[PDB]
Protein backbone atom coordinates (compact mmCIF):
# COMPACT_ATOMS: atom_id res chain seq x y z
CA UNK A 1 0.00 0.00 0.00
CA UNK A 2 1.00 3.62 -0.64
CA UNK A 3 0.42 4.49 3.02
CA UNK A 4 2.91 1.75 3.89
CA UNK A 5 5.63 3.35 1.73
CA UNK A 6 4.84 6.90 2.89
CA UNK A 7 5.26 5.85 6.53
CA UNK A 8 8.66 4.49 5.54
CA UNK B 1 9.85 4.65 25.65
CA UNK B 2 10.01 8.45 25.35
CA UNK B 3 6.45 9.77 25.12
CA UNK B 4 5.76 8.33 28.56
CA UNK B 5 8.46 10.52 30.13
CA UNK B 6 7.21 13.76 28.54
CA UNK B 7 5.82 16.40 30.89
CA UNK B 8 2.43 17.96 30.09
CA UNK B 9 4.12 21.18 28.92
CA UNK B 10 6.48 19.15 26.75
CA UNK B 11 3.59 17.14 25.27
CA UNK B 12 1.85 20.37 24.25
CA UNK B 13 5.06 21.77 22.75
CA UNK B 14 5.59 18.53 20.84
CA UNK B 15 2.07 18.45 19.44
CA UNK B 16 2.17 22.15 18.51
CA UNK B 17 5.51 21.68 16.74
CA UNK B 18 4.17 18.66 14.83
CA UNK B 19 1.24 20.57 13.33
CA UNK B 20 0.93 20.19 9.56
CA UNK B 21 0.83 23.18 7.23
CA UNK B 22 -2.41 24.75 6.08
CA UNK B 23 -2.65 23.93 2.38
CA UNK B 24 -4.25 25.99 -0.36
CA UNK B 25 -6.76 24.91 -2.95
CA UNK B 26 -5.98 25.16 -6.65
CA UNK B 27 -9.39 26.84 -6.88
CA UNK B 28 -9.84 29.41 -9.64
CA UNK B 29 -12.28 31.90 -8.06
CA UNK B 30 -13.30 33.38 -11.43
CA UNK B 31 -15.16 30.20 -12.40
CA UNK B 32 -18.44 28.94 -10.90
CA UNK B 33 -18.47 25.49 -9.28
CA UNK B 34 -19.89 22.35 -10.84
CA UNK B 35 -20.50 19.11 -8.96
CA UNK B 36 -17.46 17.66 -10.71
CA UNK B 37 -15.13 20.61 -10.16
CA UNK B 38 -16.17 20.96 -6.50
CA UNK B 39 -15.54 17.30 -5.68
CA UNK B 40 -12.30 17.59 -7.65
CA UNK B 41 -11.06 20.49 -5.55
CA UNK B 42 -12.10 18.86 -2.29
CA UNK B 43 -10.51 15.49 -3.05
CA UNK B 44 -7.33 17.06 -4.46
CA UNK B 45 -7.00 18.95 -1.18
CA UNK B 46 -7.61 15.79 0.90
CA UNK B 47 -4.97 13.89 -1.10
CA UNK B 48 -2.32 16.56 -0.53
CA UNK B 49 -3.23 16.90 3.14
CA UNK B 50 -2.90 13.14 3.62
CA UNK B 51 0.80 13.27 2.78
CA UNK B 52 1.41 15.86 5.52
CA UNK B 53 -0.81 13.89 7.90
CA UNK B 54 1.62 10.96 7.72
CA UNK B 55 4.49 13.29 8.73
CA UNK B 56 2.46 14.69 11.60
CA UNK B 57 1.47 11.22 12.81
CA UNK B 58 5.13 10.22 12.94
CA UNK B 59 5.70 13.19 15.29
CA UNK B 60 2.84 12.35 17.68
CA UNK B 61 4.68 11.09 20.77
CA UNK B 62 4.36 7.31 20.97
CA UNK B 63 3.21 6.74 17.38
CA UNK B 64 6.65 5.72 16.08
CA UNK B 65 6.91 3.12 18.86
CA UNK B 66 4.24 1.04 17.11
CA UNK B 67 4.82 -1.48 14.33
CA UNK B 68 4.48 -0.22 10.77
CA UNK B 69 1.33 -2.36 10.43
CA UNK B 70 -0.26 -0.83 13.55
CA UNK B 71 0.62 2.67 12.32
CA UNK B 72 -1.03 1.84 9.00
CA UNK B 73 -4.18 0.54 10.70
CA UNK B 74 -4.57 3.62 12.92
CA UNK B 75 -4.23 6.06 10.01
CA UNK B 76 -6.54 4.00 7.79
CA UNK B 77 -9.17 4.14 10.56
CA UNK B 78 -8.77 7.76 11.53
CA UNK B 79 -7.74 9.74 8.44
CA UNK B 80 -11.15 11.30 7.68
CA UNK B 81 -11.86 12.08 11.36
CA UNK B 82 -8.47 13.79 11.40
CA UNK B 83 -9.14 15.82 8.25
CA UNK B 84 -12.56 16.73 9.65
CA UNK B 85 -11.40 17.87 13.09
CA UNK B 86 -8.83 20.01 11.24
CA UNK B 87 -11.56 21.54 9.07
CA UNK B 88 -13.85 22.19 12.03
CA UNK B 89 -11.01 23.90 13.91
CA UNK B 90 -10.08 26.09 10.93
CA UNK B 91 -13.74 27.07 10.48
CA UNK B 92 -14.31 28.04 14.14
CA UNK B 93 -14.17 31.79 13.59
CA UNK B 94 -16.18 31.60 10.37
CA UNK B 95 -19.75 30.95 11.46
CA UNK B 96 -21.83 29.27 8.77
CA UNK B 97 -18.80 28.56 6.60
CA UNK B 98 -16.28 25.76 6.16
CA UNK B 99 -12.70 26.86 5.62
CA UNK B 100 -11.40 23.91 3.59
CA UNK B 101 -8.49 26.17 2.59
CA UNK B 102 -7.80 29.91 3.05
CA UNK B 103 -8.83 30.34 -0.59
CA UNK B 104 -11.66 27.80 -0.39
CA UNK B 105 -14.19 29.06 2.16
CA UNK B 106 -17.59 27.54 1.47
CA UNK B 107 -21.06 28.53 2.65
CA UNK B 108 -23.59 25.91 3.75
CA UNK B 109 -25.55 26.31 0.53
CA UNK B 110 -22.49 25.53 -1.58
CA UNK B 111 -22.78 22.05 -0.07
CA UNK B 112 -25.72 21.62 -2.42
CA UNK B 113 -23.23 21.83 -5.31
CA UNK B 114 -22.67 18.14 -4.71
CA UNK B 115 -25.34 15.45 -4.35
CA UNK B 116 -25.66 14.38 -0.70
CA UNK B 117 -22.96 16.74 0.56
CA UNK B 118 -25.06 19.39 2.30
CA UNK B 119 -26.05 16.99 5.11
CA UNK B 120 -22.36 16.39 5.78
CA UNK B 121 -21.70 20.14 5.66
CA UNK B 122 -24.47 20.67 8.23
CA UNK B 123 -22.84 18.24 10.68
CA UNK B 124 -19.40 19.81 10.19
CA UNK B 125 -20.83 23.30 10.77
CA UNK B 126 -22.65 22.14 13.90
CA UNK B 127 -19.34 20.78 15.25
CA UNK B 128 -17.58 24.06 14.48
CA UNK B 129 -20.35 25.92 16.32
CA UNK B 130 -19.89 23.68 19.33
CA UNK B 131 -16.11 24.34 19.38
CA UNK B 132 -16.95 28.05 19.21
CA UNK B 133 -19.50 27.69 22.03
CA UNK B 134 -16.82 26.04 24.18
CA UNK B 135 -14.04 28.45 23.20
CA UNK B 136 -11.88 25.47 22.18
CA UNK B 137 -8.20 26.35 22.55
CA UNK B 138 -5.46 25.48 20.05
CA UNK B 139 -3.65 23.46 22.70
CA UNK B 140 -6.83 21.49 23.40
CA UNK B 141 -7.39 20.92 19.69
CA UNK B 142 -3.98 19.31 19.11
CA UNK B 143 -4.56 17.01 22.09
CA UNK B 144 -7.95 16.00 20.66
CA UNK B 145 -6.55 15.36 17.19
CA UNK B 146 -3.87 13.08 18.65
CA UNK B 147 -6.45 11.20 20.74
CA UNK B 148 -8.39 10.51 17.52
CA UNK B 149 -5.29 9.08 15.82
CA UNK B 150 -4.46 6.76 18.73
CA UNK B 151 -7.98 5.81 19.83
CA UNK B 152 -10.11 5.33 16.73
CA UNK B 153 -8.56 2.05 15.56
CA UNK B 154 -7.13 0.74 18.85
CA UNK B 155 -10.05 -1.63 19.47
CA UNK B 156 -9.80 -3.24 16.03
CA UNK B 157 -6.27 -4.49 16.70
CA UNK B 158 0.99 -2.50 21.46
CA UNK B 159 -2.49 -1.77 22.83
CA UNK B 160 -1.28 -1.22 26.40
CA UNK B 161 1.32 1.26 25.11
CA UNK B 162 -1.32 3.15 23.14
CA UNK B 163 -3.50 3.35 26.26
CA UNK B 164 -0.58 4.61 28.34
CA UNK B 165 0.04 7.35 25.76
CA UNK B 166 -3.68 8.18 25.63
CA UNK B 167 -3.59 8.57 29.43
CA UNK B 168 -0.69 11.02 29.05
CA UNK B 169 -2.75 13.08 26.59
CA UNK B 170 -5.66 13.12 29.03
CA UNK B 171 -3.20 14.31 31.70
CA UNK B 172 -2.13 17.01 29.24
CA UNK B 173 -5.69 18.20 28.61
CA UNK B 174 -6.38 18.40 32.33
CA UNK B 175 -3.11 20.29 32.80
CA UNK B 176 -4.19 22.90 30.24
CA UNK B 177 -7.53 23.36 31.98
CA UNK B 178 -5.90 23.64 35.40
CA UNK B 179 -3.48 26.20 33.94
CA UNK B 180 -6.50 28.07 32.60
CA UNK B 181 -7.95 28.45 36.10
CA UNK B 182 -10.75 25.90 35.91
CA UNK B 183 -11.93 24.28 39.16
CA UNK B 184 -11.60 20.48 39.49
CA UNK B 185 -15.32 20.14 38.72
CA UNK B 186 -15.00 22.40 35.67
CA UNK B 187 -11.97 20.45 34.44
CA UNK B 188 -13.77 17.12 34.57
CA UNK B 189 -16.90 18.59 32.96
CA UNK B 190 -14.89 20.18 30.16
CA UNK B 191 -12.83 17.03 29.58
CA UNK B 192 -16.10 15.09 29.13
CA UNK B 193 -17.59 17.74 26.85
CA UNK B 194 -14.54 17.58 24.59
CA UNK B 195 -14.35 13.78 24.46
CA UNK B 196 -18.06 13.46 23.69
CA UNK B 197 -17.50 15.59 20.58
CA UNK B 198 -15.22 12.79 19.31
CA UNK B 199 -18.31 10.56 19.11
CA UNK B 200 -19.85 13.06 16.70
CA UNK B 201 -16.63 13.31 14.71
CA UNK B 202 -16.64 9.51 14.37
CA UNK B 203 -20.23 9.67 13.16
CA UNK B 204 -19.35 12.33 10.61
CA UNK B 205 -16.39 10.29 9.35
CA UNK B 206 -18.61 7.26 8.82
CA UNK B 207 -21.17 9.32 6.91
CA UNK B 208 -18.42 11.11 4.96
CA UNK B 209 -16.85 7.78 4.01
CA UNK B 210 -20.19 6.54 2.65
CA UNK B 211 -20.57 9.78 0.69
CA UNK B 212 -17.06 9.64 -0.75
CA UNK B 213 -17.63 6.02 -1.73
CA UNK B 214 -20.86 6.99 -3.51
CA UNK B 215 -19.14 9.84 -5.35
CA UNK B 216 -16.46 7.34 -6.39
CA UNK B 217 -19.14 4.98 -7.74
CA UNK B 218 -21.10 7.73 -9.49
CA UNK B 219 -17.66 8.47 -10.93
CA UNK B 220 -18.11 12.22 -10.49
CA UNK B 221 -14.32 12.66 -10.31
CA UNK B 222 -11.41 10.21 -10.10
CA UNK B 223 -9.80 9.83 -6.69
CA UNK B 224 -6.04 9.49 -6.27
CA UNK B 225 -4.51 6.05 -5.71
CA UNK B 226 -3.81 6.96 -2.07
CA UNK B 227 -7.34 8.24 -1.46
CA UNK B 228 -8.75 5.13 -3.11
CA UNK B 229 -6.67 2.89 -0.84
CA UNK B 230 -7.59 4.92 2.23
CA UNK B 231 -11.24 4.69 1.27
CA UNK B 232 -11.01 0.96 0.48
CA UNK B 233 -9.63 0.30 3.99
CA UNK B 234 -13.14 0.93 5.34
CA UNK B 235 -14.72 -1.68 3.07
CA UNK C 1 -35.67 20.82 37.07
CA UNK C 2 -35.20 18.29 39.88
CA UNK C 3 -32.61 16.40 37.81
CA UNK C 4 -30.10 19.22 38.28
CA UNK C 5 -30.89 19.16 42.01
CA UNK C 6 -30.27 15.44 42.46
CA UNK C 7 -27.14 14.43 44.36
CA UNK C 8 -24.71 12.01 42.75
CA UNK C 9 -25.96 9.17 44.97
CA UNK C 10 -29.53 10.06 43.97
CA UNK C 11 -28.60 10.19 40.27
CA UNK C 12 -27.10 6.70 40.44
CA UNK C 13 -30.07 5.33 42.40
CA UNK C 14 -32.43 6.85 39.82
CA UNK C 15 -30.45 5.36 36.94
CA UNK C 16 -30.22 1.90 38.52
CA UNK C 17 -33.97 1.81 39.23
CA UNK C 18 -34.77 2.72 35.61
CA UNK C 19 -32.88 -0.28 34.25
CA UNK C 20 -34.90 -2.34 31.74
CA UNK C 21 -35.25 -6.12 32.17
CA UNK C 22 -33.17 -8.71 30.32
CA UNK C 23 -35.48 -10.19 27.71
CA UNK C 24 -35.48 -13.66 26.18
CA UNK C 25 -35.15 -14.68 22.56
CA UNK C 26 -37.77 -16.86 20.95
CA UNK C 27 -34.97 -19.10 19.72
CA UNK C 28 -36.27 -22.64 19.19
CA UNK C 29 -33.18 -24.43 20.54
CA UNK C 30 -33.87 -27.67 18.68
CA UNK C 31 -34.11 -26.21 15.15
CA UNK C 32 -31.29 -25.14 12.80
CA UNK C 33 -30.07 -21.59 12.16
CA UNK C 34 -30.30 -19.96 8.78
CA UNK C 35 -29.30 -16.40 7.90
CA UNK C 36 -33.00 -15.53 7.79
CA UNK C 37 -33.95 -17.18 11.09
CA UNK C 38 -30.99 -15.69 12.98
CA UNK C 39 -31.78 -12.21 11.64
CA UNK C 40 -35.41 -12.83 12.65
CA UNK C 41 -34.43 -13.73 16.21
CA UNK C 42 -32.14 -10.72 16.62
CA UNK C 43 -34.59 -8.17 15.18
CA UNK C 44 -37.54 -9.66 17.09
CA UNK C 45 -35.46 -9.18 20.23
CA UNK C 46 -34.51 -5.61 19.29
CA UNK C 47 -38.15 -4.75 18.69
CA UNK C 48 -39.24 -5.95 22.12
CA UNK C 49 -36.30 -4.22 23.78
CA UNK C 50 -37.22 -0.96 22.05
CA UNK C 51 -40.53 -0.72 23.94
CA UNK C 52 -38.64 -1.07 27.24
CA UNK C 53 -36.00 1.41 26.10
CA UNK C 54 -38.59 4.09 25.42
CA UNK C 55 -39.96 3.59 28.91
CA UNK C 56 -36.41 3.58 30.37
CA UNK C 57 -35.55 6.85 28.61
CA UNK C 58 -38.55 8.56 30.26
CA UNK C 59 -36.92 7.69 33.58
CA UNK C 60 -33.50 9.12 32.76
CA UNK C 61 -33.43 12.23 34.95
CA UNK C 62 -34.01 15.33 32.80
CA UNK C 63 -35.27 13.51 29.69
CA UNK C 64 -38.98 14.26 30.14
CA UNK C 65 -37.98 17.90 30.69
CA UNK C 66 -37.21 17.80 26.97
CA UNK C 67 -39.85 18.42 24.33
CA UNK C 68 -41.54 15.38 22.78
CA UNK C 69 -39.95 16.28 19.45
CA UNK C 70 -36.48 16.31 21.06
CA UNK C 71 -37.18 13.03 22.84
CA UNK C 72 -37.95 11.41 19.48
CA UNK C 73 -34.76 12.69 17.87
CA UNK C 74 -32.51 11.50 20.70
CA UNK C 75 -34.00 8.02 20.70
CA UNK C 76 -33.92 7.84 16.87
CA UNK C 77 -30.22 8.74 16.96
CA UNK C 78 -29.08 6.50 19.78
CA UNK C 79 -31.29 3.40 19.82
CA UNK C 80 -28.74 0.97 18.33
CA UNK C 81 -25.87 2.39 20.39
CA UNK C 82 -28.05 1.84 23.46
CA UNK C 83 -28.91 -1.75 22.48
CA UNK C 84 -25.22 -2.37 21.77
CA UNK C 85 -23.85 -1.02 25.04
CA UNK C 86 -26.43 -3.18 26.85
CA UNK C 87 -25.29 -6.22 24.88
CA UNK C 88 -21.62 -5.56 25.56
CA UNK C 89 -22.40 -5.08 29.26
CA UNK C 90 -24.33 -8.40 29.39
CA UNK C 91 -21.52 -10.19 27.59
CA UNK C 92 -18.71 -9.12 29.92
CA UNK C 93 -18.48 -12.42 31.85
CA UNK C 94 -18.79 -14.41 28.62
CA UNK C 95 -15.41 -14.03 26.88
CA UNK C 96 -15.66 -14.79 23.15
CA UNK C 97 -19.47 -14.73 23.26
CA UNK C 98 -22.30 -12.21 22.86
CA UNK C 99 -25.19 -12.64 25.28
CA UNK C 100 -28.05 -11.24 23.17
CA UNK C 101 -30.42 -13.03 25.55
CA UNK C 102 -29.91 -15.63 28.28
CA UNK C 103 -31.14 -18.21 25.75
CA UNK C 104 -29.22 -16.75 22.82
CA UNK C 105 -25.50 -16.72 23.54
CA UNK C 106 -23.52 -16.62 20.29
CA UNK C 107 -19.84 -16.95 19.38
CA UNK C 108 -18.23 -15.31 16.30
CA UNK C 109 -18.50 -18.53 14.31
CA UNK C 110 -22.27 -18.41 14.78
CA UNK C 111 -22.10 -14.78 13.63
CA UNK C 112 -20.93 -16.04 10.22
CA UNK C 113 -24.42 -17.43 9.64
CA UNK C 114 -25.43 -13.95 8.59
CA UNK C 115 -23.55 -12.28 5.73
CA UNK C 116 -21.62 -9.23 6.94
CA UNK C 117 -22.48 -9.83 10.58
CA UNK C 118 -19.23 -11.40 11.83
CA UNK C 119 -17.34 -8.12 11.31
CA UNK C 120 -19.85 -6.43 13.64
CA UNK C 121 -19.65 -9.31 16.13
CA UNK C 122 -15.88 -8.89 16.30
CA UNK C 123 -16.21 -5.20 17.19
CA UNK C 124 -18.78 -5.95 19.90
CA UNK C 125 -16.59 -8.70 21.35
CA UNK C 126 -13.60 -6.36 21.43
CA UNK C 127 -15.68 -3.74 23.29
CA UNK C 128 -16.91 -6.33 25.79
CA UNK C 129 -13.31 -7.43 26.41
CA UNK C 130 -12.31 -3.78 26.95
CA UNK C 131 -15.13 -3.38 29.52
CA UNK C 132 -13.86 -6.56 31.15
CA UNK C 133 -10.24 -5.37 31.32
CA UNK C 134 -11.36 -1.99 32.71
CA UNK C 135 -13.56 -3.78 35.24
CA UNK C 136 -16.52 -1.58 34.27
CA UNK C 137 -18.97 -1.23 37.17
CA UNK C 138 -22.76 -1.35 36.82
CA UNK C 139 -23.05 2.18 38.21
CA UNK C 140 -20.60 3.38 35.56
CA UNK C 141 -22.48 1.45 32.86
CA UNK C 142 -25.81 3.15 33.61
CA UNK C 143 -24.14 6.59 33.51
CA UNK C 144 -22.56 5.76 30.14
CA UNK C 145 -25.82 4.47 28.69
CA UNK C 146 -27.58 7.71 29.72
CA UNK C 147 -24.78 9.81 28.24
CA UNK C 148 -25.31 8.06 24.87
CA UNK C 149 -29.03 8.84 25.01
CA UNK C 150 -28.46 12.54 25.70
CA UNK C 151 -25.33 13.06 23.59
CA UNK C 152 -25.59 11.13 20.36
CA UNK C 153 -28.20 13.36 18.75
CA UNK C 154 -27.44 16.57 20.65
CA UNK C 155 -25.26 18.04 17.88
CA UNK C 156 -27.83 17.42 15.16
CA UNK C 157 -30.41 19.73 16.72
CA UNK C 158 -30.26 22.18 13.81
CA UNK C 159 -29.63 25.18 10.02
CA UNK C 160 -27.64 26.48 13.00
CA UNK C 161 -26.92 24.20 15.97
CA UNK C 162 -29.18 24.97 18.94
CA UNK C 163 -29.46 22.89 24.04
CA UNK C 164 -28.12 23.99 27.42
CA UNK C 165 -30.48 21.81 29.44
CA UNK C 166 -29.22 18.59 27.84
CA UNK C 167 -25.67 19.81 28.42
CA UNK C 168 -26.36 20.64 32.07
CA UNK C 169 -27.73 17.12 32.55
CA UNK C 170 -24.69 15.66 30.78
CA UNK C 171 -22.47 17.74 33.12
CA UNK C 172 -24.38 16.25 36.07
CA UNK C 173 -23.67 12.73 34.82
CA UNK C 174 -19.98 13.66 34.50
CA UNK C 175 -20.08 14.82 38.17
CA UNK C 176 -21.72 11.47 39.04
CA UNK C 177 -19.11 9.39 37.23
CA UNK C 178 -16.33 11.25 39.04
CA UNK C 179 -18.17 10.80 42.36
CA UNK C 180 -18.45 7.04 41.72
CA UNK C 181 -14.74 6.77 40.98
CA UNK C 182 -13.74 8.86 44.00
CA UNK C 183 -15.94 6.70 46.24
CA UNK C 184 -14.27 3.63 44.72
CA UNK C 185 -10.94 4.98 45.98
CA UNK C 186 -9.41 6.04 42.66
CA UNK C 187 -6.86 8.84 42.97
CA UNK C 188 -7.57 12.27 41.48
CA UNK C 189 -5.38 11.41 38.47
CA UNK C 190 -6.97 7.97 38.01
CA UNK C 191 -10.37 9.65 38.09
CA UNK C 192 -9.73 11.87 35.06
CA UNK C 193 -7.85 9.07 33.25
CA UNK C 194 -10.71 6.59 33.71
CA UNK C 195 -13.29 9.21 32.79
CA UNK C 196 -11.51 9.66 29.43
CA UNK C 197 -11.06 5.91 28.94
CA UNK C 198 -14.80 5.35 29.35
CA UNK C 199 -15.87 8.25 27.16
CA UNK C 200 -13.50 7.21 24.37
CA UNK C 201 -15.25 3.84 24.20
CA UNK C 202 -18.38 5.80 23.25
CA UNK C 203 -16.59 6.75 19.99
CA UNK C 204 -16.25 3.04 19.30
CA UNK C 205 -19.89 2.40 20.21
CA UNK C 206 -20.93 5.09 17.70
CA UNK C 207 -18.78 3.40 15.06
CA UNK C 208 -20.39 0.03 15.76
CA UNK C 209 -23.84 1.58 15.61
CA UNK C 210 -23.09 3.19 12.23
CA UNK C 211 -21.83 -0.11 10.86
CA UNK C 212 -24.75 -2.05 12.41
CA UNK C 213 -27.25 0.36 10.87
CA UNK C 214 -25.76 -0.13 7.42
CA UNK C 215 -25.85 -3.88 8.06
CA UNK C 216 -29.50 -3.90 9.14
CA UNK C 217 -30.46 -1.71 6.16
CA UNK C 218 -28.66 -4.18 3.88
CA UNK C 219 -30.64 -7.10 5.33
CA UNK C 220 -33.91 -5.24 4.85
CA UNK C 221 -32.97 -4.19 1.28
CA UNK C 222 -32.27 -7.83 0.45
CA UNK C 223 -35.61 -8.99 1.93
CA UNK C 224 -33.77 -11.24 4.38
CA UNK C 225 -36.13 -10.44 7.27
CA UNK C 226 -39.32 -8.46 7.68
CA UNK C 227 -38.72 -5.66 10.16
CA UNK C 228 -41.43 -4.36 12.52
CA UNK C 229 -42.97 -0.99 11.69
CA UNK C 230 -41.13 0.43 14.70
CA UNK C 231 -37.78 -0.94 13.56
CA UNK C 232 -38.46 0.34 10.04
CA UNK C 233 -39.10 3.84 11.40
CA UNK C 234 -36.04 3.74 13.70
CA UNK C 235 -33.95 2.55 10.76
CA UNK C 236 -35.51 5.13 8.41
CA UNK C 237 -34.30 7.91 10.75
CA UNK C 238 -30.77 7.12 9.57
CA UNK D 1 -45.00 7.70 13.87
CA UNK D 2 -44.88 4.79 16.32
CA UNK D 3 -42.05 6.19 18.44
CA UNK D 4 -44.02 9.41 18.90
CA UNK D 5 -47.07 7.43 20.07
CA UNK D 6 -45.08 5.18 22.44
CA UNK D 7 -43.43 8.20 24.03
CA UNK D 8 -46.83 9.62 24.97
CA UNK D 9 -48.38 6.40 26.26
C1 LIG E 1 -14.68 13.43 1.97
C2 LIG E 1 -15.44 14.70 1.56
C3 LIG E 1 -14.64 15.55 0.57
C4 LIG E 1 -13.35 16.13 1.21
C5 LIG E 1 -13.47 16.50 2.71
C6 LIG E 1 -14.60 16.20 3.47
C7 LIG E 1 -14.68 16.57 4.80
C8 LIG E 1 -13.61 17.22 5.42
C9 LIG E 1 -12.47 17.52 4.69
C10 LIG E 1 -11.39 18.16 5.30
C11 LIG E 1 -10.24 18.46 4.55
O1 LIG E 1 -9.19 19.10 5.13
C12 LIG E 1 -10.19 18.10 3.21
C13 LIG E 1 -11.26 17.45 2.61
C14 LIG E 1 -12.41 17.16 3.35
C15 LIG E 1 -15.81 15.54 2.76
C16 LIG E 1 -16.72 14.63 3.57
C17 LIG E 1 -17.59 14.01 2.44
C18 LIG E 1 -16.88 14.37 1.11
C19 LIG E 1 -16.92 13.22 0.12
O2 LIG E 1 -17.51 15.51 0.51
C1 LIG F 1 -28.83 -4.73 14.15
C2 LIG F 1 -28.21 -6.14 14.25
C3 LIG F 1 -29.23 -7.20 14.70
C4 LIG F 1 -29.73 -6.99 16.15
C5 LIG F 1 -28.69 -6.43 17.13
C6 LIG F 1 -27.43 -6.00 16.70
C7 LIG F 1 -26.50 -5.52 17.61
C8 LIG F 1 -26.81 -5.43 18.96
C9 LIG F 1 -28.06 -5.84 19.42
C10 LIG F 1 -28.37 -5.74 20.77
C11 LIG F 1 -29.62 -6.14 21.23
O1 LIG F 1 -29.92 -6.07 22.56
C12 LIG F 1 -30.57 -6.65 20.33
C13 LIG F 1 -30.23 -6.74 18.98
C14 LIG F 1 -28.99 -6.34 18.51
C15 LIG F 1 -27.04 -6.18 15.21
C16 LIG F 1 -26.02 -5.24 14.58
C17 LIG F 1 -26.11 -5.71 13.10
C18 LIG F 1 -27.44 -6.50 12.96
C19 LIG F 1 -28.22 -6.07 11.74
O2 LIG F 1 -27.15 -7.92 12.88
Amino acid sequence: KILHRLLQ
Amino acid sequence: SLALSLTADQMVSALLDAEPPILYSEYDPTRPFSEASMMGLLTNLADRELVHMINWAKRVPGFVDLTLHDQVHLLECAWLEILMIGLVWRSMEHPGKLLFAPNLLLDRNQGKCVEGMVEIFDMLLATSSRFRMMNLQGEEFVCLKSIILLNSGVYTFEKDHIHRVLDKITDTLIHLMAKAGLTLQQQHQRLAQLLLILSHIRHMSNKGMEHLYSMKCKNVVPLSDLLLEMLDAHR
